[PDB]
């Protein structure tokens, strides 16, 4: 079968000016029998195309900046960054042109690093406007976070709500280096009126214990 | 200057087949092999397959052998990538990519989504400030801008004047095949019906611009 490209860690949190290491490793050897080994590291910067850093484990390709190094043995591999930057934040891919089919990593998520900052949450109850219209959405908030990792649960009279929410987040803030997330939560206009108490129940690694917010309609 | 042009988003509905195409220039078309890969939410980064110019020679992931197709046009030094019998896991995108000889540089992508909705223009709701909205002296407000197709909408406060504390969320995709947003903004608790907030909210796809006022 194919060969698969692990890569460690998934993120990688660092402050600028650190030094940053992330791993590759191979299921098979990928050296070619002309002697080459071609595993390859890329940069995907949001919204952009993958850019080639370094290609054939250790040449680092023409106007990559020297901070960037590859090394490994065959099957474990190794990209270093001396110096981190604003500019080498992104997702890096290791990936192999030894064997067909041509395989990719995963990705390693290479992140600012900053103190634990507790979401500040909020819940929104669908407007009268949208009710009219026959739907309720309920979206509960959690703003200015930190780390990425953060649980939502919705809660309608204490019936854990399963399947029936979406979520989304954003980029890492340019300035403070929080996430923020949204979190819808869709009922018809009919259940909607048959509930009371409408709960987002939020854990974060920076809280004490898991913070609720609600609203009695 | 190796210089990978792409073609533009494309929007077709399940069972219907499209053709990428990648413009290229600065050097030697016919010497270099060209190549396909897929970036999805739900599979990473797939390599599709690889065509050689000069004699037309191509090699592909069996995944994609029949779903793919590669071809060239040497007179324009185009490279092409037909995909077929499309399904919403085709929803992806595309890039074509030059050999690292040249540079190995990527095209910018193509979007392909693939959908049976139609284009439709949001709905604007707001999300009001309110106790329940305001962690001690800030408050929250926002917008909900619900079951519109295709992406992108924007959307702006107080016509570009309000920037501080915005956070526009990616959309969700829903399971009626319409997509929904939030926009926020966090602001001071004490400016609430003394400053007027305003979403400005613009869907170019079905013409659809709306300013919402959104207060307690």
């Amino acid at each position: 079968s194919d060969i698969e490209l692990t890569q460690s860690p998934l993120s990688l949190p660092v402050s600028l000016g650190d030094q940053a290491s992330i791993s590759c490793t191979s299921s098979q050897s990928l050296l070619h029998s002309n002697g080459d080994t071609y595993l390859h590291w890329y940069l995907q910067k949001p919204g952009q195309s993958p850019k080639l850093l370094i290609y054939t484990l250790s040449n680092r390709f023409s106007g990559v900046p020297d901070r960037f190094s590859g090394s490994g043995s065959g099957t474990d591999f190794t990209l270093k960054i001396s110096r981190v930057e604003a500019a080498d934040l992104g997702i890096y891919f290791c990936s192999q042109t030894t064997h067909v089919p041509y395989t990719f990593g995963g990705g390693t998520k290479l992140e600012i690093k900053r103190a634990d900052a507790a979401p500040s949450v909020f819940i929104f109850p669908p407007s009268d406007e949208q009710l009219k219209s026959g739907t309720a959405s309920v979206v509960c908030l959690l703003n200015n976070f930190y780390p990425r990792e953060a649980k939502v649960q919705w809660k309608v009279d204490n019936a854990l709500q399963s399947g029936n929410s979406q979520e989304s987040v954003t980029e890492q803030d340019s300035k403070d280096s929080t996430y923020s997330l949204s979190s819808t939560l869709t009922l018809s206009k009919a259940d909607y009126e048959k509930h009371k108490v409408y709960a987002c129940e939020v854990t974060h690694q920076g809280l004490s214990s898991p913070v609720t917010k609600s609203f009695n309609r | 200057q190796v210089k990978l042009q792409q073609s533009g988003a494309e929007f077709v509905k399940a069972g219907a087949s499209v053709k990428l195409s990648c413009k290229t220039s600065g050097y030697t078309f016919n010497n270099y092999w060209i190549h396909w890969v897929k970036q999805s939410p739900g599979q990473g980064l797939e390599w599709i397959g690889e065509i050689d110019p000069s004699d037309g020679y191509s090699n592909y992931n069996q995944k994609f052998k029949g779903k793919a197709t590669l071809t060239v046009d040497k007179s324009s030094s185009t490279a092409y990538m037909h995909l077929n019998s499309l399904t919403s896991e085709d929803s992806a995108v595309y890039y074509c990519t030059s050999s690292t000889s040249v540079g190995g540089s990527w095209g910018q992508g193509t979007t392909v989504t693939v959908s049976s909705a139609s284009t439709k223009g949001p709905s604007v709701f707001p999300l009001a400030p309110s106790s329940k909205s305001t962690s001690g002296g800030t408050a929250a407000l926002g917008c909900l801008v619900k079951d519109y197709f295709p992406e992108p909408v924007t959307v702006s406060w107080n016509s570009g004047a309000l920037t501080s504390g915005v956070h526009t969320f990616p959309a969700v995709l829903q399971s009626s095949g319409l997509y929904s947003l939030s926009s926020v903004v966090t602001v001071p608790s004490s400016s609430l019906g003394t400053q007027t907030y305003i979403c400005n909210v613009n869907h170019k796809p079905s013409n659809t611009k709306v300013d919402k006022k959104v207060e307690p």
